[PDB]
């Protein structure tokens, strides 16, 4: 007597590295970066008209 | 393997996420008969000639 | 307990102005209560906005039922961004030591339970009202345990008139006296309903006998001093040993094999003895102080480790 | 219960990931492992 | 121990890690675009007003 049984092959994903810059959307950001904000109350920006 | 994203409180923070997932082989078979006669097996053989 | 402890994040909004945060700042130890042990929660969640009922606010008696529900937490630190808080049901710190604050009018001793009362004094309901956010803070009031037990008893005796003075208090030789006000017909309800359980269930055929001992208090007061400083000068036992005679029942129904007497005082303390919690909140907090001193000033933080 | 060390090395790679857990009676051993539960080791 | 299941093991609990932080990792990019796409809501009126 031969029995066996088997695995045939066993699959996975591949997770999509996305980066923000590559969107069309990072029109509408200007994106810069602070090694602090915790450290910061309330900023704020001046307009001259 | 699932991906994440992040939100703002009030909404709870997901964690990532896993499956794991097997299935069993289903299995089928198939027939075809050939079917010869008296005479014809004489001829192959020698019975007849 | 947990391993490392357990902390909430009370989440703070975006637009708050400076003379609106500085006065978080002035409550570094108060008791804040929660509806859930989650971590990410907001003011709005934790102000009295959202203690209200649909609408209609309750007052200061069902201001305690509406306690016993929620789980009191005490701040360890406010950061700008968030609240950090401490339940007390779950489990203290690593190190298992909380300061408070004072709110009272009242110091502390050592080893004094703590149960928290709404602010009902004069005077004394401060509430931190936050503009910028439309948000009021109604902090209880932390006192000694003893305390807690006068004016729950104050309060609730209070509506058994109104339902047809009471409003000073005398502690460590300061008088004191709470903000009355109407109270709703809602809430009193469930209090007399909550004691007469508590009353009814304390009596037991051997409480029979117990009442034929009225003639021997009567005449013990009159020759030790501990018992006339017992009975009271205004209480109902004197006012009753003075008219009523009463007498024990002959026979009992197997008299033998029990101890009337025995379950007449088992059922006593497991609901008459219970009912000073049914009605307040546990006194899950007491002082332990390690060096500071005996007493812990009013205004003055306090080191707290959990009791029963 | 299927041996995890199968598939420490994969055979093949998918190329859809969906809300797995949509559909659930395709599969014979099934399993939602929120991030390390315990029993993967 | 010191055997070659002990040291197995543990390349089942570091490429779980690799597995997961990954998955966090890539959560934050995901997740400008969440929130870009929440403030432009709330700086935009709708066409007919």
């Amino acid at each position: 007597d031969v029995e066996f049984d088997a695995l045939l092959g066993s699959y996975c994903n591949t997770l999509s590295l996305v980066r923000f810059l590559e969107l069309g959307l990072s029109v509408a950001c200007v994106c810069t970066k602070f090694p602090e904000l915790a450290y910061m109350n309330e900023g704020r920006v001046q307009f001259e008209v | 393997h699932q991906p994440l994203i992040a939100r703002d409180g009030p909404h709870p923070i997901e964690q990532p996420t896993h499956n794991y997932m097997t299935k069993i082989i289903d299995r089928r078979a198939l027939n075809a008969a050939f079917s010869l006669a008296t005479e014809a097996i004489a001829l192959l053989t020698g019975e007849a000639l | 307990m947990l391993a490392d402890g357990f902390e909430t994040d009370i989440a703070i909004p975006s637009g708050i102005s400076r003379p609106d945060a500085a006065a978080l700042q002035r409550c570094e130890g108060r008791v804040v209560f929660l509806p859930t042990i989650r971590r990410q929660l907001t003011l709005a969640d934790v102000a009295h906005e959202s203690f209200v009922s649909g609408g209609v606010s309750p007052d200061t008696l069902g201001l305690l039922l509406a306690y016993r529900r929620r789980f009191p937490a005490v701040i360890t630190r406010v950061l700008p961004t968030r609240i950090v808080a401490c339940p007390l049901d779950v489990g203290l710190t690593h190190a298992g030591t909380v300061n408070l604050r004072n709110t009272s009018p009242v110091d502390l001793c050592n080893g004094d339970p703590i149960s928290l009362v709404p602010p009902v004094f004069e005077g004394q309901a401060t509430d931190v009202r936050l503009d910028s956010l439309d948000l009021t803070l109604r902090f209880p009031v932390p006192l000694p345990s003893p305390l807690a037990r006068e004016i729950v008893a104050r309060l609730v005796a209070r509506g058994i008139r109104d339902l047809n003075d009471l409003n000073v208090l005398y502690y460590n030789g300061s008088r004191l006296s709470l903000l009355a006000d109407v109270q709703q017909l809602g809430p009193v309800n469930a209090e007399l309903r909550s004691l007469v359980l508590n009353m009814v269930y304390s009596i037991t055929e051997g409480t029979t006998i117990i009442l034929t001992l009225i003639p021997r208090l009567f005449a013990l007061s009159a020759q030790d001093g501990y018992v006339n400083a017992l009975l009271q000068m205004q209480s109902v036992t004197r006012e009753a040993a003075q008219l009523i005679h009463p007498e024990a029942p002959a026979l009992m129904q197997d008299g033998e094999r029990r101890l009337p007497l025995y379950e007449a005082l088992v059922a006593w303390l497991t609901h008459a003895g219970q009912l000073g919690d049914t009605l307040a909140l546990a006194p899950v907090v007491r002082v332990c102080t390690f060096d500071g001193a005996a007493v812990v000033r009013s205004g003055d933080m306090a080191p707290v480790i959990r009791y029963p | 219960g299927y041996r995890y060390a199968a598939a420490m090395v994969p055979t093949g790679s998918l190329l859809s990931t969906i809300e797995v857990a949509s559909h659930r009676r395709l599969f014979d051993f099934f399993s939602r492992v929120r991030s390390d539960a315990n029993s993967l080791y | 121990d010191g055997t070659g299941i002990g040291a197995h093991r543990q390349l089942r609990a570091i490429q779980q890690l690799a597995r997961n932080v990954q998955a966090v990792l890539g959560a934050f990019e995901r997740g400008t675009a969440d929130q870009m796409l929440h403030v432009l809501l709330e700086k935009a009126p709708p066409l007919a007003l």
